[PDB]
């Protein structure tokens, strides 16, 4: 398969893993001294926020620093627009995110009342910025050697 | 304490990333040469938190020049005097030479030689940077240089073997000269 | 033109006809069998929801099903984060959808307010959720021999 | 590099100069004698909204046109369900956008409260419509010869 | 106020034009030196009719180890010490880089950044030959530099030789020791 | 350079640092996992001797095994009769070999008496039997991952 | 203890070499089976000592039929029976399933699951020869074979030779007829 | 796999059936109508020994001219210097010879006296003089066709 397809495929599953907030699937796809450089970037800055080093890092920083998902609830974290740009054995991959907030309301026990007919639910952005990724070659395919994540709302904890 | 190499492929947007990662952190700056077709290479070294900010503000202002981006952890301090530096102050009598095929082994191979011995890393030379078969001078006596010797060529050939390696007990003043110049 | 970048086609063209309403469009995109199985998945759940099989079903799917576009209104079926992986003459496709409403605010007689500067009116998201389709090849390009939709919103009728 | 990765890294640049609001970044990426041609489509109208000519009539109406971002706020123009027809020495992209506003709200100065947990700030959709572009050929790449927007809300001024 | 460039393939054979024409019009030698590999390159510089007058001398008695051949006319005179060497820089002020990709667009791109702007152009690089990647340095107020690198930046991407543009306002000190210096 | 010279090029640094009684160039012609079996071989048997695993096992053995030259003392592993055969990343050599022993005599005050021509010193064979070496690619060439030597004389310990 | 591994490519030279290893060494026979086409796998089990003598046997002894040899030390002997045949499970339970790429790094993938958990390691299935598809079953608890087949994903994944993890607890009749059975 | 190779091993093939005195392996190397010419050159000439004709001539021949070991007693072919020239299916190869007699000594009582070291027997060289071979080409691999035995030592059996 293309290069580029391969690449694409691992920022869609990066995406699936984070949704799902599954720590075992999204650090399969990172090399194993790998580094995640989130940053906080309102206002055209850099000012770090949480620094990861290792596959064992991303694994706990999944469980912790994202909340588990609860009840009804799920999310879907829009990429859009990537850039691509590949160099023999190594590539760089720059794109958008947004991440949605998905919340199921409440089936009635009787039914949905007979005037409804749209989707019943509340979907709400949260989270806006831009992924960067630098990717190394594998005999597989393409695995993440670093990223760094610029969230451009003000990140609490 | 930690080393960062950054590569990149236009001059204009090297000096501008150098500028810019010695602005986002405490790091001290190694080397910054022009490397043939027009490319640069950019090392810093300091504590490994800084520099990975620093590879990091440094890979996405970077662009599509990037190349090559790679952090060495855990490196003994008396490396980062060898690159862009002597270690020429020291005692003399200069023993054993190692030669990788690039630098991110010739520096991971520097470290597991001084933990082997108290022999003394002069300089840690370079041609073509990443891919160059940038080599490695020691100075110490036979019995500790052929363990740091054994030591870095095991480094290097965890993956790929050495060059070549040396040992030169005794360095006639022409050879001397050399390795530390 | 390149495999990945037909397949690609086919589901922007998918979006395409699901905003216009464009029956006629939409299932010349599968093939005379084609079955889509729209599920709903809240909850990592399997429950079905309703099954299409042939061109016929899904075209009067279109019809019903779905709200006819009225007055100044329109969608925007977001798929984002795309996976395709290629198997000879056979290939599967995995993306994220988001459907977004636009209501075109009335534009006054007399004209806009001499304040107001910005795009007059509302956008807002209503479902979410995954397509994952399967194509075949065809001498044309690609076709959609098969389509699972999980809706990650209650489904009401 | 692919032709298509080469079109669509086109597309993500316009994104970010969009976001940015950098004129120079933008009009580098048309040729010098390229036309966008902004037009309103609520109700599959074609009614004309603006006509730029040429690089400069370009770089002027992104200083106007288009509000400057201040304070602490940002934008997201979220391109989706991308499709691309090569013919040789041209090619036509289509895509999808929607347009985000990005607000951060002020950190206090004592600090965050304990129970905040999530990003704290607002994201809201503004605009929506269609992007057509009409590529030729360069030795570099890629560039945009001709463009046309199609906005689905009522644009005011 | 003119710059001739001549490409030659032979070494001697350069040396040899080097002498023919400087003994044949009143123009200054601007650079002399051997790009790599077998290569030489010689850049003259002066008034326009004596520029034209040498580089036919060097042309005709080239034979065949002409590569290439190029005049650049009416350029400012302050462009001819930017080459040969440096300009000394006593202030800070800002610092702007042009990096383009022909020396010919590179020296049209410092000529029309002098021409409109009260910069000091410190110094126009060329690794390579008159086709390689080039780089001319620019010092002055943040105001001077961002409106000479904006004009450098038009005269490049006009041919469409235009690789990166940079202005960096309060250059760190390991940055100005190396753009400048 | 061809695969065969390349093998017989790993047996031949073998014989030459065999003489030598190098520990290090004898382990890096090994795999870190290669395994030596020692037997006997008289009468066609096959008693184990010693059976090394690991290069710190064949390490060590060249510290034990073999004992160093004395004085104006060197030996000579003569190998001869290569049998090569190679299946794909693997190979298998089979080779006799034959050490003799090499003593060379004092030159007696100032020089040789008068007359005197030829070498001076004793050449004996003193072992005999089969190398049967079993190779693997490597990103450099061969190494060695098993090896059995077959002696046709009992060994003295 | 230990596993030894042939690969013969002829059907006659397996047949001879397993005799001549056998009468050599107290190994034990764990399979002895026709690879397609006209390849055939040995496989031997036991102490260490006697599985290297046994390989080193049949490795001088193949001549030019050898393909492949490799020698897997210190394994559970609980994971003997499961390659030559079925281990009895009476509990329903839950199952897993590690799919690897190698047979080697199967069995130490059965090997890890084993020492670390308490499950009952069912069969290790090779379909095709020591380099073709491998999957271990293993039955016990929900949170043994979860365990187990966490531990095994390790094995596999380091040497970069996993296929598919798989946990399934209740299986359905028609599964558990044909994992264990 | 290379043919100078295939050459090479016929010769390590005839080497070890001759110290293995095996004949049905040695005669496997020949053609069924190759002829062998043993002949004697001290000084020089070719004075001829023996001219075995005949695939069965060759496996008497083993049961004869050469006598088998016994207890504890074995020997080496040493063969060495080879040159090949191929011109052709029908290759040519020329070697130097030596072969050398191996006796082991008996382990006395319960093991060698206590200090002693090395291998315990006779090695003494016995023959030496040069092979010449012809070798035509069988369908899968080489065959010998014609070879001459020059004996620098006269026999006397």
């Amino acid at each position: 398969m293309a290069d580029e397809t391969i690449i694409l495929n691992v920022l869609g599953q990066y995406t699936r893993a984070h949704d799902r907030r599954d720590p075992d699937a999204m650090a399969a796809l990172f090399a194993p001294d790998a580094s995640i450089v989130v940053l906080d970037a309102v206002g055209g800055a850099s000012k770090p926020i949480s620094v990861l080093h290792g596959r064992d890092a991303i694994r706990v920083a999944v469980r912790q620093m994202m909340a588990p998902h609860g009840y009804r609830a799920w999310s879907q974290n829009v990429v859009n627009a990537p850039v691509i740009h590949i160099h023999g054995d190594t590539a760089r991959l720059d794109a958008q995110f947004m991440v949605f907030s998905i919340l199921a309301a409440e089936v009635p026990d009787g039914g949905w009342p007979t005037g409804t007919f749209g989707a019943q639910g509340r979907i709400v952005p949260i989270e806006a910025g831009t992924y960067t990724l630098f990717l190394r070659t594998v005999p597989d395919g393409w695995v993440i050697a670093h990223m760094v994540i610029k969230h451009r709302l003000p990140m609490a904890f | 304490q930690a080393i960062g190499i950054l590569e990149l492929s236009s001059i204009a947007k090297g000096m501008e990333l150098g500028d810019a990662m010695l602005k986002a952190a405490n790091v001290d700056l190694l080397v910054s040469k022009t490397i043939s077709p027009g490319k640069f290479l950019l090392m810093l070294g300091g504590d490994l938190d800084d520099i990975i900010l620093a590879v990091a503000v440094g890979m996405e202002r970077a662009g599509d020049s990037l190349l090559d981006s790679e952090v060495i952890p855990d490196i003994h301090p008396s490396v980062l005097p060898a690159i862009s530096g002597l270690n020429s102050v020291d005692k003399r009598q200069a023993v054993g030479i190692v030669e990788t095929w690039s630098v991110a082994a010739c520096i991971k191979a520097a470290d597991r030689a001084v933990k082997g011995s108290n022999v003394t890393l002069v300089r840690v030379h370079m041609a073509f940077g990443i891919g160059g078969k940038c080599y490695m001078v020691v100075a110490g006596d036979v019995s500790d240089v052929n363990n740091a010797v054994t030591v870095a060529s095991e480094s290097a050939g965890e993956k790929g073997l050495l060059v070549y390696r040396s040992v030169i007990p005794r360095p006639h003043e022409a050879m001397w000269r050399q390795m530390v110049e």
